């Protein structure tokens, strides 16, 4: 039996990419291929939203005077960021705007150790000449999908769905491989589509380590 | 017979579950037997989920 290795990733754009697997012996690249499939859509590591505290505002049924989309498309918008923390698991970012415009994800006052990987991403529209959004977005890192209602306080804390899975396409495929005398040898090709928060070579990495510590209950 | 009246308004929010109705336009209707995760749905070959 031979062993399959990373012999090429294709970083084709900002967010999905193609890595591939070879040599990979006859009925292994679909093995491989579908087990590291499931195990990346399911249980990989991320960092999401999950509780937000806007300055004037009680509750997510609310509006704000001065913003042109109510607290809970705001709320939806922060559960929709992709941010990149490094050294912590839980950490505070505090986003501070006024005057007329768009509010993107880059007008996010963030740390050292906290990389926001989509700048452009808006968040709501400032529509006043006077008019302010002091919130603080707590970015905390987990896995899988923990809806707001199981986990687990003031009035001014809100709760937003936390999604910690970076990847949210895997596509896999299986070709014969180019060796220079053999043949029934395949070569799998994992196209992975995250959202920026993750390497797929340590996306793979993880999947096949996961993979692996299951296996060694026998 | 009353002196004052407090009307309180709670707002909830009822995500899908297995169990409620969902339907179509045609006449089609359902109950949800399974909320089945990502990796089990059928996909086509660009990976995309149903």
């Amino acid at each position: 039996f031979l062993k399959p290795r990373l012999v090429d990733i294709e970083q084709v754009s900002s967010t999905h990419a193609k890595v591939t697997l070879e040599p990979l012996e006859r009925g292994f690249g679909h093995t491989l291929g579908n087990a590291l499939r499931r195990i990346l859509l399911s249980s990989m590591p991320g960092c999401a939203v999950t509780e937000v505290e806007i300055d004037g505002v009680l509750h997510e049924y609310s509006t704000k005077e001065g913003v042109q989309e109510d607290i809970l498309e705001i709320l939806l918008n922060l559960k929709g960021l992709a941010v990149r923390v490094q050294g912590k698991d839980e950490v505070i970012l505090t986003l501070n705007k006024s005057g007329i415009g768009p509010v993107t994800a880059a007008d996010i006052t963030h740390d050292g150790d906290v990389e926001i990987v989509k700048p452009q991403h808006v968040i709501c529209h400032l529509t006043d000449e006077n008019a302010s959004i002091s919130m603080r977005i707590k970015v905390q890192r987990g896995r899988g999908y923990v809806p707001a209602s199981t986990r687990i306080r003031p009035i001014g804390r809100l709760l937003v769905d936390a999604c910690y899975s970076p990847v949210e396409r895997i596509a896999y495929n299986v070709e014969a491989a180019r060796v220079e005398q053999r043949t029934d040898l395949d070569k799998l090709v994992i196209e992975m589509e995250t959202n920026g928060t993750i390497d797929p070579e340590e996306a793979i990495r993880r999947a096949a380590t996961i993979l692996a510590e299951q296996l060694e209950a026998f | 017979g009353v002196l004052k009246i407090v009307k309180v308004y709670l707002a909830v929010k009822r995500r899908i579950q297995p169990g409620d109705k969902m339907a179509g336009r045609h006449g089609n209707k359902g109950v949800i037997s399974k909320i089945n995760p990502i990796e089990d749905m059928p996909y086509d070959e660009n990976g995309t989920p149903v």
